């Protein structure tokens, strides 16, 4: 499975 | 023995109208095994070997949406990264993204990543303490800055240590 959504830059 | 799986996002804007280019593909030990592409004349997830077809249907489907999400993110974070840099808006560029897990004879996960780049340079990464952030200049402060306020290492950490190291171990079973 694939990570979660990255925090925003 | 050891084994790895990485998997690379790419959002490059382009000049003019439409979207960026939106890229995302996985490696198990270093074979391609699946891939995204916005471009495609059906933008989904799709196996690239035979011992990947196994998957259910829902597999594929769930895991596209967090494509669509994926980009989605890189398409916010292509402009906030235009402002950090003073960049014109008359320009193309890329963010990426590269992130995976190795993991050792005994199961156990060996070494983390999760670092970004922008137009080729290195913009942050995950530290092999997987507990700090490298931010190559001032701009990327910013970003390292608010993600130590809001936790974002023991975040990605989290995944790491067990999803990455779980589904690599179910990956190579199949």
């Amino acid at each position: 499975q694939l990570s979660p959504f990255p925090f925003d830059l | 023995g050891p084994h790895s799986m990485r998997y690379y996002e790419t959002a490059t804007s382009r000049r003019g109208l439409g979207e960026p280019r939106y890229t995302s593909v996985g490696y198990v030990d270093d074979k391609e095994f699946v891939r995204f592409d916005s471009d495609a004349e059906n933008p989904r997830y799709e196996p690239q070997v035979p011992w990947m077809e196994q998957e259910g249907p829902e597999y594929w489907e769930r895991i596209t949406q967090v494509a669509k999400g994926q980009e989605q993110w890189f398409r916010v974070n292509l402009r906030t990264l235009l402002g950090y840099y003073n960049q014109s808006a008359g320009g193309t560029h890329t963010l990426q993204r590269m992130y995976g897990c190795d993991v050792g004879s005994d199961g156990r996960l060996l070494r983390g990543y999760e670092q970004f780049a922008y137009d080729g340079c290195d913009y942050i990464a995950l530290n092999e303490d997987l507990r700090t952030w490298t931010a190559a200049d001032m701009a990327a402060q910013i970003t390292r800055r608010k993600w130590e306020q809001a936790g974002a290492a023991e975040y990605y950490r989290a995944y790491l240590e067990g999803e990455c190291v779980e589904w690599l171990h179910r990956y190579l079973k199949n």
